[PDB]
C-alpha cells in the first residue's frame, strides 16, 4: 500500500485503453505522473475529445 | 414620396442603381393605413393551432441543435465553427423574439391572455428586454412613423442642421461626439446600432415617465430581465468562465442584435423616402404605405424568422396574425402595386447603407455621405467666416 | 508478466510493441478505446 501508481482515465472512472491489432488492448500504470502527462498530451494531438 | 411623376425608365434605373426591385409611385394625401384593412379576406384572421405550434417549435429546434453541437465540442473547435453555431443560435432566437413581439401586441393567442402574457415575458427575458415597455415603444412608433423630431423609437436619421449646430458648438470636427458619430455611422458597426436601442429602454429606470395606475405592471416588467441577469448569467459564467460566456451568450446576442437592427433599418430608410416634419406635410397613410420597404429573403431564412420581414401588412391590419402575413402581402401587392417598394437582401444594399446614405438633408430631402457633407458645410463655414469679415 | 526494455530512445517489448521515444509513440505489431 505505501507506494502508489498513476493512471489516466475518463471522468467516469474508466481506464483508457490502447487497442492495436486483432482487438487486443493494452492498459498502463506509471510510477511517475510525467508519463501519464505524456500519454495524455499525445492523445490530444490525435483526439481532443478524450483528452479534454 | 421623393420621385414623383416620371416615366418607368428613370424609376428602373434608380431601382437597379440602388438595389431595389420595384420603386414606388405617389400616394394621395389625406388617408389612413387602417383603411386598407377592408381589402383583406376575412379568412386571414382565423386562428389555428398548427401554425402556432410550428412557429414556436421550429426556432426552438434550431436553437437546441446549435447548443447540442456547441457543447459536444465545447472549446476544441476552431473559430469558424464557433461563428457558425453562434449565427444559428442567434437566428433561432430572432424567431422566438418575433413570437414574443406578437404576444406583446395581443395577437398570438387571444383566447388565453394570461398564457400569452407569460409566454411573451419568458421569451423576451433572455434578450434583457421588457414586455410592457416594448409594447409602449412600439405603439408610439406606429403612431409617429417617419415623423421628423418625434419618431425616437426608430432609425431617426442624423440631420444636417443638428450636425452643423454640434460643429459650431464643438469648435471643429475633433470633439468626442464628433468621433462617436463618425465611427457609429460610417463603419459596419452600424449594423449593430440596435444595441443603443436596448439601452434607451429602461427609461432611466424612472417610474416618473409612466401613468401611476400602471406602476406595478411596469415594475414587474423590469424584474424579469433582471432576474435572468441575476440568476442565469451567473450560472453560465460560473460553469464556463469567460470563454464559456463569450461563446454561449455574447455571440448569439450580437447576432440577434444584427438581425433586429438590419431588419428595422432596411424597413424604413431609403433615398426616395422623405422625413417630413409635423405640420409640414406629414401624412399617416402616405408614410405607412409609401414610406415602407419590404425585404425579401430565402424561404428557409423566412421560415426561421417567422416571417419577420413582412411588416407592411400588420401596419394596416394590426390584428392580423403572424402566419397570415405572407399571404396577405400577396393580396395587397395586387391592389397597392404601383406604390410599394421592395428589395432583396444583397451585399450591395448594405454597402450602400454604410457608405452612401449617412446624413439626411431636408432641403434636398435626401441622404448624402457623411464626409462630403461635412466638408461642404465646413467650406460654407469658411465662407461665412469670410462673410463674418465685418 | 512484464515488459522487456532496452535503453538504446528506449525501445520496449510486450507479451503491442511500445517505443517510449523521449513524448511517446505506442507502435503496433490509435488509442481509441475505453475500459468497461
Ligand atoms: C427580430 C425580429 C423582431 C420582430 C420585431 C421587429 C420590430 C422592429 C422594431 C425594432 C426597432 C429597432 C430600432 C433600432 C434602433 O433604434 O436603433 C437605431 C438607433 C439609432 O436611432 C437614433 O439613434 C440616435 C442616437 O442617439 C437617437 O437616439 C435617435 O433618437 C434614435 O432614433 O441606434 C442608436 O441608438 C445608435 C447609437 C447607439 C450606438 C450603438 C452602440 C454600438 C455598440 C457596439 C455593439 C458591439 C458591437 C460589437
Ligand atoms: C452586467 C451584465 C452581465 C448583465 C446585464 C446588466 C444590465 C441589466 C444593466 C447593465 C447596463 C445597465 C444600463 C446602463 C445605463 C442606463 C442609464 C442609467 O440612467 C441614466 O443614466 C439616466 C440619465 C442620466 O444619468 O443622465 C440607468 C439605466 C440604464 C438603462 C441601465 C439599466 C440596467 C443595465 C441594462
Amino acid at each position: 500500500a505505501p507506494v502508489p501508481v498513476y493512471t489516466v482515465a475518463n471522468p467516469k472512472n474508466e481506464f483508457v485503453l490502447v487497442a492495436g491489432e486483432n482487438n487486443t488492448q493494452l492498459g498502463f500504470f506509471f510510477f511517475r505522473k510525467e508519463d501519464a502527462e505524456a500519454l495524455i498530451e499525445k492523445i490530444r494531438e490525435e483526439n481532443p475529445r478524450l483528452a479534454r | 414620396t421623393s420621385l414623383d411623376g416620371l416615366p418607368e425608365t428613370q424609376k428602373y434605373v434608380y431601382a437597379d442603381e440602388w438595389g431595389f426591385s420595384r420603386v414606388g409611385a405617389d400616394f394621395p394625401p389625406g388617408s389612413h393605413p387602417s383603411l386598407f384593412s377592408q381589402l383583406l379576406p376575412q379568412a386571414l384572421f382565423a386562428f389555428d393551432a398548427r401554425a402556432a405550434v410550428a412557429a414556436v417549435a421550429v426556432p426552438l429546434a434550431a436553437m437546441a441543435a446549435g447548443y447540442g453541437w456547441l457543447w459536444y465540442m465545447h472549446s476544441i473547435a476552431p473559430v469558424w465553427q464557433q461563428a457558425l453555431c453562434a449565427a444559428l443560435i442567434g437566428t433561432g432566437y430572432a424567431g422566438l423574439f418575433k413570437v414574443a413581439h406578437e404576444c406583446a401586441m395581443m395577437r398570438f393567442i387571444p383566447q388565453m391572455p394570461g398564457l400569452q402574457a407569460a409566454l411573451g415575458t419568458l421569451l423576451m427575458a433572455p434578450a434583457l428586454y421588457s414586455l410592457p415597455s416594448w409594447r409602449l415603444h412600439h405603439l408610439h412608433h406606429l403612431l409617429h412613423t417617419n415623423m421628423l423630431w418625434q419618431d425616437v423609437w426608430g432609425w431617426h436619421p442624423l440631420t444636417k442642421v443638428e450636425l452643423a449646430d454640434e460643429m459650431v458648438r464643438s469648435g471643429g470636427s475633433g470633439g468626442a461626439a464628433m468621433a462617436a458619430a463618425r465611427l457609429v455611422l460610417t463603419t459596419p458597426i452600424k449594423l449593430f446600432a440596435s444595441v443603443g436601442h436596448w439601452l434607451r429602454s429602461w427609461d432611466g429606470l424612472d417610474l416618473r415617465h409612466f401613468h401611476p395606475a400602471s406602476y406595478v405592471e411596469v415594475l414587474s416588467g423590469w424584474a424579469a430581465p433582471l432576474a435572468f441577469a441575476g440568476l442565469v448569467l451567473p450560472a453560465v459564467v460560473s460553469a464556463g468562465g469567460l470563454s464559456g460566456f463569450v461563446s454561449c451568450y455574447l455571440a448569439p446576442w450580437l447576432v440577434f442584435h444584427f438581425w433586429l437592427s438590419v431588419l428595422s433599418l432596411t424597413a424604413h430608410t431609403a433615398p426616395h423616402i422623405p422625413w417630413r416634419a409635423e405640420g409640414d406635410g406629414w401624412d399617416a397613410g402616405r408614410a405607412a404605405v409609401a414610406g415602407t420597404v419590404t425585404l425579401r429573403l430565402p424561404r428557409p431564412l423566412e421560415v426561421l424568422l417567422n416571417n419577420a420581414n413582412y411588416m407592411l401588412p400588420q401596419a394596416v391590419a394590426p390584428g392580423l396574425p403572424m402566419w397570415s402575413a405572407p399571404a396577405a402581402y400577396a393580396v395587397l401587392a395586387a391592389r397597392l402595386g404601383p406604390y410599394l417598394t421592395e428589395a432583396s437582401m444583397s451585399l450591395k444594399l448594405l454597402t450602400n447603407h454604410v457608405t452612401r446614405w449617412q446624413i439626411y438633408d431636408e432641403e434636398a430631402h435626401t441622404y448624402r455621405p457623411m464626409e462630403e457633407v461635412v466638408d461642404e458645410i465646413e467650406a460654407d463655414l469658411q465662407q461665412l467666416a469670410a462673410a463674418a469679415q465685418q | 508478466x512484464x515488459x522487456x526494455y532496452x535503453x538504446x530512445x528506449x525501445x520496449x517489448x510486450x507479451x503491442x510493441x511500445x517505443x517510449x521515444x523521449x513524448x511517446v509513440h505506442v507502435f503496433r505489431k490509435x488509442x481509441x478505446x475505453x475500459x468497461x
